[PDB]
C-alpha cells in the first residue's frame, strides 16, 4: 500500500536453479524485482525498498532502504546462490532495517519469496510471528517452496500476525506450473492490498 | 532422448540400484534438479566400480552443465577414472571436459553473475596431475602441482574441495618417490 | 510468404533482430564501464598523492649520538634530527642521502644519491 | 532477423515459431536487467569522478 | 588478504573515539557500539589512525541476528578521503568486554571491503588490563592438525601504539 517501506528477502538456494519456473527461478526473481520497485513508486514516490538476502548461512543486508532502483538491482549482482535461507533469523533481522526508514510515516511490510521447503520450527517461528506485529510489521509470504511437497507451518504464522492494524499480513500462494511467475506476482494485488483496523 | 538411454542402463543395472535408476527419469523430467543432484549421490556411492556409473554420467553432463550444481558434478567425474584402469581413457576424459567449462563461463558466469564455474576448472586439474602419477612420471605432476598451490594461495575464500584435490595430488607423488615424512605431513592436513 | 499467419511472423522477425540489437547495447556499455574505471582511478591516483606532502633531502653530514644525526639539508642549514626505525643506523653512513620531514624533521628513509639537472643535459649529449 | 520468417517454415514447424519469439521474451527481459544494471553503474561512476576533480581543480 | 601479519599498532585517538562513540549511541548490556576501523594495512604491523561509528543494531536476544547499514559505509570512506586519502577499512572495533562467537560472522562482513584480513579491536569502556585496555585479534582461516576441521579463528597478536609526536604532547 502506500506510505509503505517494504524489505523484500529474496531466498538463495538451489531449489532456484531449478527450472519449474523461468528459465531458472532466480533469472525470474531478477524481473521480479524490478516490477515491484516501479509499482510501488508509482503508487507513491516517497516508498523505498530494502533489500535482504539468505544467502550464506546467514542472512545479509545486500541494500538498505534507498530510493535508488539501481541498488537494488546492484544488489543482486552482488548475491551469491549457494547459500540457504533461513527463515527465523531474517525476520529478525528484517525488523532492525524496518526500523531505519527515510520517513518513520512509511509504513513497515516485508515480503518473502519462498523456493524451498522450511526446516525451522513452527514453535520457534510462533513467538517471531507475533513480535512482528507489536513492531507493526506484517508480513506478505509468497510461497512457492513450500508446495513443492511440504506442510503449512505458513497457515498458523499469517493468522498470529493479522490484528486490527493497517498493516495486514497475506498468504499467496503462486501456481508452480509455467505460467512465469513475475508475471502472476505482478498480477497479484499488492497495491490494491487493505488494511485491518 | 535421453529417456531410451537411462531405461537400457536401469535394466543392466543391479536390482538394488535398480530403484534409485528410477528416481533420474523423474526429477529429470520433473526440473527439481536440485533432487536430481540428491539421487546421483546416492547411487555412485554403491556404483563406484560398477561400469553404468560412467556411462550414465555422460548422458547427463552433456545436458546440464549448471542448472545442477558445477561443484558437484566434477566431483562424480573424479573418481569415476580414478577406479578406471586405463590412464590412456582418463587423462583425453578429463581433458575433454575441462575445455566445456572454459568455454561455459563465458556466457553463464558474467549472465547469471551470481555463480562461478571456474572452480570446477580447478578440480579437474588435480586429476591431470594424478594420472601422469599412475602413469608414474613424478615431473610433470609437479609443474601442475606449483600452479595449483599458488592459486590456493591466490584465492582469499578456499573451498575445502580444492584445497584437498590439492594435498591428494602431493600425497601420491612422495610415495612414488617413497618418501615417508613428505606424505605424513601432507595427508595430515588433507585429512583435517 | 505461404501463409497468412507470416504475416504474423514478420513481427517475430522484427523482435529478434531488437534483441540481435539489444546485445549491440550489451557490448556497447560493457566497454564504457571498463574504460571509466580506469579513468576514475587515474584521478583516484592524483587524490592519494595530492594528500601526502613534501619531505625534505639532506645527507648525512655527522654521527652525533646513535639516534640523533647532523644533517646538511638541501635548504641549506645544517640540523639535529632523529630517524625513524624504517631506517636502519648502519645503512645510515656519511654522504648518503636521506629524506627528513618537513613538519618534524626525521629522518623516513634512506634516498638515492642526488644528481645534477645539468649532468642530465650532458648524457643527452652523445648527438 | 535471419530466422523466424518463411525461411523457417522449411527448417522446423510454424508453431516453434509461434513459440521461439516467446522464449526470446525471457531473454531480452534478462538482457534488460543486465543493461539496466549497467545503467546505474555508470551514473554513479560518472559522479565519482566529479567528487574526485572538484579538489584537484582548486589545487590546480 | 594479506595473510601476514606480526603486530598491531595504535594510535591513542582511535581508543578514546570508541569510548565517546559508545556513550552517544547509549549502549550497554550486551548492545555493544560497533564501528568502522580505518587505517593503513598490507603490511605485517596493523597501523589504526582513525575509528568511525557506524550506524549498527545489536539485538541482545541474540547476538548472530544483527544490523549494520551497508550503504552508509561506502558514503563514508568516500569522507575519510577528503581528509586523507590514505585510510580505508582494515577491519571494525567491538567496544565490549570481551571476544563474541557472533563476531566471527560479523568479520564475514568487512571482508568484503578489505585488502587485509578484518581486525578486531576491542576497545573496553571500563578500561581493564594490566597493559593497554585493548586486545587485539585478527581472523584467520586455517587446517588446525589436532584432528579438528578448518576454523576461522581470532588471533591474538601483541598490540603496541604509534603516537605522533604532536599528539603525544
Amino acid at each position: 500500500m502506500v506510505l509503505e517501506a517494504t524489505v523484500l528477502v529474496i531466498d538463495n538456494s538451489e531449489y532456484s536453479r531449478n527450472g519449474d519456473f523461468p528459465r531458472t527461478r532466480f533469472e525470474a526473481q531478477i524481473d521480479s524485482v524490478e516490477f515491484i520497485f516501479q509499482a510501488k513508486r508509482n503508487s507513491n514516490p516517497e516508498n523505498t525498498v530494502g533489500l535482504i538476502s539468505g544467502a550464506g548461512a546467514n542472512p545479509r543486508v545486500l541494500s538498505t532502504f534507498t530510493a535508488e532502483f539501481g541498488k537494488i538491482l546492484a544488489g543482486l549482482h552482488d548475491t551469491q546462490i549457494e547459500g540457504k535461507l533461513h527463515m527465523a533469523t531474517a525476520l529478525q533481522i528484517a525488523q532492525l532495517t524496518l526500523k531505519h526508514r527515510q520517513n518513520k510515516v512509511q509504513h513497515q511490510r516485508i515480503v518473502a519469496f519462498v523456493c524451498s521447503p522450511i526446516s525451522d520450527s513452527r514453535d520457534e517461528l510462533i513467538r517471531l510471528a507475533k513480535t512482528l506485529k507489536k513492531n507493526n510489521v506484517a508480513v506478505d509470504i509468497i510461497n512457492f517452496g513450500e508446495i513443492e511437497q511440504n506442510t503449512e507451518l505458513l497457515d498458523e504464522f499469517i493468522a498470529a500476525v493479522n490484528n486490527p492494524q493497517e498493516e495486514t499480513s497475506h498468504l499467496l500462494t503462486v501456481t508452480p506450473g509455467p505460467r512465469l511467475l513475475y508475471e502472476n506476482i505482478a498480477s497479484s494485488p499488492i497495491i490494491l492490498e487493505e488494511g485491518s483496523s | 532422448e535421453i529417456d531410451t538411454i537411462l531405461s537400457t542402463l536401469r535394466m543392466e543395472a543391479d536390482p538394488s540400484l535398480h530403484p534409485l535408476f528410477e528416481q533420474f527419469e523423474k526429477f529429470y523430467e520433473e526440473k527439481l534438479w536440485f533432487q536430481l543432484s540428491e539421487s546421483l549421490t546416492k547411487f555412485f556411492d554403491d556404483a563406484k566400480s560398477t561400469p553404468l556409473r560412467l556411462r550414465l554420467y555422460d548422458n547427463f553432463v552433456s545436458k546440464f552443465y549448471d542448472k545442477i550444481n558445477q561443484l558437484s558434478v566434477v566431483k562424480y567425474l573424479l573418481a569415476s577414472l580414478k577406479d578406471s584402469k586405463d590412464f590412456d581413457e582418463s587423462l583425453k576424459y578429463l581433458d575433454d571436459l575441462k575445455a566445456q567449462f572454459q568455454e561455459l563461463d563465458s556466457k553463464k558466469q558474467r549472465n547469471n553473475g551470481s555463480k562461478d564455474h571456474g572452480d570446477g576448472i580447478l578440480l579437474i586439474d588435480s586429476e591431470i596431475a594424478r594420472t601422469y602419477l599412475l602413469k608414474n612420471d613424478l615431473v610433470k605432476a609437479r609443474d601442475l602441482l606449483d600452479d595449483l598451490e599458488k592459486t590456493l594461495d591466490k584465492k582469499d575464500s578456499i573451498p575445502l574441495r580444492i584445497t584437498n584435490s590439492f594435498y591428494s595430488t602431493n600425497s601420491q607423488y612422495f610415495k612414488f618417490k617413497n618418501d615417508f615424512n613428505s606424505f605424513y605431513y601432507t595427508s595430515l592436513l588433507y585429512l583435517s | 510468404e505461404q501463409e497468412a499467419h507470416n504475416k504474423a511472423l514478420n513481427q517475430f522477425k522484427r523482435k529478434l533482430l531488437e534483441h540481435r540489437r539489444y546485445d549491440d547495447q550489451l557490448k556497447q556499455r560493457r566497454q564504457n564501464i571498463r574504460d571509466l574505471e580506469k579513468l576514475y582511478d587515474k584521478t583516484e591516483n592524483d587524490i592519494k598523492a595530492l594528500q601526502s606532502i613534501g619531505q625534505l633531502i639532506g645527507e648525512v653530514m655527522k654521527e652525533l649520538s646513535e639516534e640523533k644525526y647532523i644533517v646538511k639539508a638541501s635548504s641549506g642549514p645544517r640540523y639535529i634530527v632523529g630517524v625513524r626505525n624504517s631506517v636502519d643506523r648502519s645503512k645510515l653512513k656519511k654522504g648518503v642521502r636521506v629524506t627528513l620531514d618537513i613538519t618534524t624533521l626525521t629522518i623516513m628513509r634512506i634516498l638515492p644519491r642526488e644528481t645534477d639537472p645539468l649532468v642530465y643535459n650532458m648524457t643527452s649529449f652523445e648527438q | 532477423g535471419d530466422d523466424e520468417l518463411d525461411q523457417e517454415i522449411l527448417n522446423l514447424s510454424t508453431q516453434e515459431l509461434q513459440t521461439r519469439a516467446k522464449l526470446l521474451d525471457n531473454e531480452i527481459r534478462i538482457f534488460r536487467s543486465e543493461l539496466q544494471r549497467l545503467s546505474h553503474e555508470n551514473n554513479v561512476m560518472l559522479e565519482k569522478i566529479k567528487d574526485n576533480k572538484e579538489k584537484i581543480k582548486n589545487n590546480r | 588478504m594479506s595473510l601476514q601479519h606480526e603486530k598491531v599498532t595504535i594510535a591513542p585517538l582511535v581508543l578514546l573515539s570508541a569510548l565517546d562513540h559508545y556513550e552517544r549511541t547509549q549502549t550497554k548490556e550486551n548492545k555493544r557500539c560497533v564501528g568502522v576501523i580505518l587505517g593503513d594495512a598490507n603490511s605485517s604491523t596493523i597501523r589504526v589512525t582513525n575509528s568511525f561509528a557506524l550506524p549498527f543494531e545489536e539485538d541482545e536476544k541474540n547476538s548472530d541476528v544483527w544490523f549494520l547499514d551497508h550503504n552508509y559505509i561506502e558514503n563514508m570512506n568516500e569522507m575519510c578521503k577528503k581528509i586523507n586519502a590514505k585510510e580505508k577499512l582494515i577491519g571494525w572495533y567491538h567496544s565490549g568486554p570481551k571476544l563474541r562467537a557472533s563476531d566471527l560472522k560479523i568479520n564475514e562482513l568487512f571482508k568484503k571491503y578489505t585488502q587485509n584480513n578484518p581486525l578486531l579491536l576491542i576497545v573496553d569502556v571500563k578500561q581493564q588490563g594490566v597493559g593497554l585496555p585493548t586486545d587485539a585479534y585478527v581472523a584467520i582461516e586455517q587446517v588446525k592438525d589436532d584432528g579438528t576441521s578448518t576454523e576461522k579463528t581470532f588471533l591474538h597478536l601483541p598490540c603496541t601504539i604509534e603516537a605522533e609526536e604532536a599528539e603525544e604532547i
